[PDB]
């Protein structure tokens, strides 16, 4: 999430068992870092 | 600060924008090359 010129980030690297989606569960997100480039990103790609 | 006895010399290279569809918001860039269309004909990117 971009708020003032802040680009956030939020992570877990967890385990899970499933194939098909998002398993339930509640795992909260802590940040890892916050780099305020002030770029707003409207549209975003991934690269795979 | 004045810029007048320096960049002053005359400078075209300064510029600002003379007409928005709407205002800014805060620390919001409009770098869009778009034409200002004042009319309900297509400007096409052309004046």
């Amino acid at each position: 999430k971009n708020i003032d010129g802040y680009f956030k980030i939020y992570s877990k690297h967890t385990p899970i068992n499933l194939v098909r989606d998002l398993p339930q569960g509640f795992s909260a997100l802590e940040p890892l870092v916050d780099l305020p480039i002030g770029i707003n990103i409207t549209r975003f790609q991934t690269l795979l | 600060w004045n810029s007048n006895n320096l960049d002053s010399k005359g400078n075209y290279n300064y510029l600002y924008r003379l007409f928005r569809k709407s205002n800014l918001k805060p620390f919001e860039r409009d770098i869009s090359t778009e034409i200002y269309q004042a009319g309900s004909t297509p400007c096409n990117g052309v004046e």
